[PDB]
């Protein structure tokens, strides 16, 4: 990585493929390459599966290459993922959309504690708390 | 006779961005030659044979870029002037790219080393930066700004100082500036390193330690200008006079002549596209190509043409293969020098004029009859800006078609029509500067007073609402016999464009309460009402009408009778559906260089564009956005202003939309006004 | 004058030098002067193959 001034984290897919229209957001007064992205994502996207929007960085060197940084689909598309109901968001306290249980968060914190780095599974449980409330869910075990 | 071999003749054309200065170059090329010009230079020491050099001067702004596209094309090498403080211009690319699309064997000229901030290695820097381009520095300037006094040339590693006392007529070469030696010697290195790459014997020579010779290096650098893989850079400023005699001496060593260029590509006339070539040759059939047509108020049309293959003569029915029209040649003239030598002997390699063409055209091929041919066509760019011109009187109004006749006949991107709905005039360019131009022209030479306005918008008229029984009965008993006529319709909206007739007519009478002869005319006396609406008198779209109840008389009843209770019907119907007017709405597509994107939007969101999304690409960003027609016009030299002119806009009609509440009720206002 | 069209249909645009002969279409009441259709500003007319000389159309192609 480097420093945050060629910082945009991004990249909602990789087989809607071009990161520069709507579909990949930014690339504006930054300036790189486009599809010198998703050659080294496609050794790397096999392993994602799909409906599943990963954050990853256009972090850009000194010298004009620019990888990745691998995160994981995170808490957001999980809850549209695990439970089976997408987003929705504005009314958690409306109408019911989904309650969760602890320990459905818990069997993909250990995956999400490689996207979220605070500082352990256990503990980045209750920011898997925070979106869902926002996209409208509840959670109690 | 070998006369003056074509291998002397240099057709050249000058080009720079807007304000570089490359006339008062060309007058400086005409003040030491002795005088499109053609003008012969011996060199700065009278050491050539006198040379031929045919100059095309080309236009520095963007809005006549069309003229340099159709000059590049017809020419063999090119002068690429530079402002020594300015240096490469967003405008500078694009002719760059355009004398790249032509192969254009090209050298370059940094001007203005007399002006503050001047400084050639940075412009020699931006050339090889910005335009991807070899630049191999020829000469080195010596100082700057008003302490500019010469150029030293690296080929002979000698300063040229001129005399200021002729207006450099003269000049001495003297030794190299103590302060200079060291950058002179470092810069003649890479010059021969630069001629030593044009042929693996040089390179052994360079590389053997062996000094290359004066005409080996000239050569060298000559074969590559040829091939396009470097351009040649020199340096020197006017009104002290200098660099001028040495750039002319560089387009006579290392620019080509009609013998050096590939053979011109043409189609046979068969049928069957099969390719051929013409080679520049005075024994080859004739051929050559129409690339300006100017109106001369003395002689009327001038159409300027470039001879490739063969010879003409001043009076020779030739055939435009083109227009396939035979036309006789007119009266030829040649700037021989100063003078206009009429010639009877149009060879191949020289440019000329001919006189009172009628069926020519800009790209079109004239040809022997017995030899036909088309050369390659000229690619015309759609024009990017309309206007509205409307005559002040009926003289104006003939004299307009007229003028604007000629204005599109010598400048193809130049576009005229009449809009069919507003019955204005429509003008289009490439670019307002151009536009105005033409203006200028059209009310000066052809002297024609008109107004500028802007193309009306396609004004439509719909309903907002479903109205059902909706009675019209046109009983007109009186007058000898009666006209009875009676129906009821429901009127109601269709989603926009879901018809393309934009009408729909739903016959579901029962019980024959109208006969079946009369319905068509129920249907065309509203298919006419929808001509001139009720709200405007704009037509009517996107609307259904259901007839399903009426009634007849056996005696009365006429077709134009229902046809008159059909108008009754749907102009009460109409008034009751909420009416409303419509607009039309303009997909909008802008590339422009990224840090010029913000200032591109900021515009279009006074304008009411909807930004759809954007494409980031290699200039920059590709931005797309919904405009009204209205809110499109003047925007050529407005994106021109924010974006510095790098930025290039199109536009298409997307569909008929629903005007703003407020847009649409003022226009109803004024329009009932 | 008020000059008559002939053809079935034509190349206008309201600003065009065009030629004018005689003759009275008898159906038009003040219209008698035909145009003609192959000099000057209209060309060879749409789809036709006989009585070519009239209507100006050249001949065709085979
Ligand atoms: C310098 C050069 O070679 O171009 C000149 C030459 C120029 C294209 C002129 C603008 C305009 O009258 C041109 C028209 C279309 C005018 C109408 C006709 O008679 C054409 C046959 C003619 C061609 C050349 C000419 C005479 C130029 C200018 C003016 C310089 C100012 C600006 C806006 C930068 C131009 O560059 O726009
Ligand atoms: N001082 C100085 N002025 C110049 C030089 N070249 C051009 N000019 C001036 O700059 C202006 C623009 O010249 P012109 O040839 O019309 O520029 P063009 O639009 O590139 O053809 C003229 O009025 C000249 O007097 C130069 O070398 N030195």
């Amino acid at each position: 990585a480097k420093k945050v001034q060629a910082y945009v984290k991004l990249q909602v897919a990789a087989g809607m493929a071009n990161p520069s229209p709507p579909v990949g957001p930014a690339l504006g007064q930054q300036g790189v390459n486009i599809m010198e992205f998703c050659k080294a994502f496609n050794a790397k996207t096999d392993s994602i599966e799909k409906g599943l929007p990963i954050p990853v960085v256009i972090t850009v060197y000194a010298d004009r290459s620019f990888t990745f940084v691998t995160k994981t689909p995170p808490a957001a598309v999980l809850l549209k993922k695990a439970a089976g109901i997408k987003s929705g968001s504005g009314k958690p306290n409306k109408d019911k959309v989904g309650k969760i249980s602890r320990a459905q968060l818990q069997e993909i914190a250990q995956t999400k504690a490689a996207d979220m780095t605070g500082a352990d599974i256990e503990a980045m449980t209750r920011s898997i708390e925070g979106t869902a409330r926002s996209m409208g869910l509840v959670v109690e075990d | 006779a070998r006369t003056t071999p074509i291998a002397r003749y240099r057709n050249i054309g000058i080009s720079a961005h807007i304000d570089a200065g490359k006339t008062t170059t060309t007058e400086r090329i005409l003040f030491y030659t002795g005088v499109a010009t053609t003008a012969f230079w011996s060199g700065m020491a009278k050491q050539y044979e006198p040379h031929r050099i045919n100059i095309i001067d080309t236009p520095g702004h963007v809005d006549f870029t069309i003229e340099v596209e159709r000059s590049m094309r017809v020419l063999d090498g090119a002068v690429m002037v530079y402002c020594a403080v300015g240096g490469v211009q967003p405008q500078s690319e694009t002719v760059w790219r355009q004398a790249n699309k032509y192969k254009v064997p090209r050298i370059a000229f940094v001007n203005k080393m007399d002006r503050m901030g001047a400084n050639f290695l940075k412009v020699v820097n931006q050339i090889k930066t910005r335009l991807g381009a070899n630049p191999v520095p020829l000469q080195l300037a010596i100082g700057a700004e008003e302490h500019f006094t010469g150029v030293v040339d690296l080929v002979k590693m000698k300063a040229i100082n001129w005399n200021d006392a002729d207006q450099g007529v003269t000049f001495e070469y003297e030794d190299i500036p103590a302060d200079m030696v060291e950058l002179a010697n470092e810069w003649h290195q890479n010059l021969i390193e630069s001629a030593a790459e044009a042929s693996e014997e040089l390179m052994e020579k360079y590389l053997g330690g062996e000094e290359l010779t004066e005409a080996e290096i000239k050569g060298a650098l000559r074969q590559r200008v040829l091939n396009n893989e470097i351009i040649l850079v020199t340096c020197g400023s006017a009104f002290k006079n200098k660099g001028v005699q040495a750039m002319l001496d560089a387009v006579i060593d290392y620019l080509p002549s009609p013998v050096d260029v590939p053979a011109i590509n043409g189609i046979l006339d068969d049928g069957k596209d099969t390719p051929a070539e013409r080679h520049a040759s005075d024994d080859e059939p004739f051929s050559a190509l129409a690339f300006k047509i100017a109106t001369d108020p003395f002689v009327g049309n001038l159409t300027f043409f470039r001879v490739y293959s063969g010879v003409v003569n001043s009076g020779d029915t030739v055939l435009n293969s083109v227009k396939a029209a035979r036309e006789r040649f007119g009266r030829i003239v040649q700037m021989h020098a100063n003078k206009r030598e009429e010639i009877k002997e149009v060879r191949a390699g020289d440019i000329a004029a001919a006189i009172g063409l009628k069926d020519v055209t800009t790209g079109d091929t004239l040809c022997d009859p017995d030899a036909p041919i088309i050369l390659e066509r000229m690619e015309f760019p759609e024009p990017v800006i309309s206007i509205a011109v409307e005559p002040k009187t009926k003289a104006d109004q003939e004299k307009m078609g007229l003028a604007l006749g000629r204005l599109a006949k010598e400048d193809p991107s130049f576009r005229v029509w009449t809009d069919e709905e507003s019955n204005q005039t429509i003008i289009a360019g490439m670019g307002e500067l151009h536009l105005d131009i033409i203006v200028d022209r059209m009310k000066r030479e052809f002297n024609v007073e008109a107004n500028v306005g802007k193309p009306q918008v396609a004004y439509r008229e719909t309903i907002r609402q479903k109205v059902t029984d909706v009675e019209g009965k046109h009983a007109k008993q009186s007058g000898g016999r009666g006209q009875y006529g009676h129906v009821v319709i429901d009127m109601y909206p269709l989603e926009p464009g879901s018809n393309p007739k934009g009408y729909e007519f739903i016959n579901d009478i029962k019980g024959g309460v109208i006969p079946g002869e009369y319905i068509p005319a129920v249907d065309k006396g509203i298919q006419e009402q929808l001509k001139a609406g009720p709200l405007a008198g704009y037509p009517v779209v996107d609307m259904g009408i259901r007839l399903h109840f009426g009634s007849y008389h056996d005696v009365d009843s006429s077709e134009l009778a229902f046809k008159l209770a059909a108008s009754i019907a749907f102009k009460e119907g109409f008034k009751k559906a909420k009416p409303v007017l419509l607009e039309p709405i303009m997909k909008v597509e802008v590339e422009t260089p990224e840090e010029n994107t913000g200032d591109v939007i900021g515009d279009l969101s006074r304008r009411r564009g909807m930004l759809k999304g954007q494409e980031s690409e290699v200039t920059g960003v590709k931005i797309h956005a919904e405009v009204p027609l209205s809110e499109m016009f003047g925007y050529a030299t407005q994106l021109r202003s924010l974006t510095k002119g790098r930025a290039s806009y199109t536009m298409e009609f997307l569909k008929y939309d629903e005007a703003p509440s407020n847009v649409a009720q003022a226009v109803i206002e004024a329009r009932g006004k | 004058v008020t000059s008559y069209i002939g053809g079935e249909g034509h190349n206008l645009q309201e600003h065009s030098v065009i030629l004018i002969r005689g003759g009275r279409v008898k159906d038009l009441p003040g219209v008698r002067y035909h145009t003609v259709r192959g000099a000057l500003d209209c060309s060879g007319v749409k789809d036709r193959k006989q009585a070519r000389s009239k209507y100006g159309v050249k001949r065709p192609k085979a």
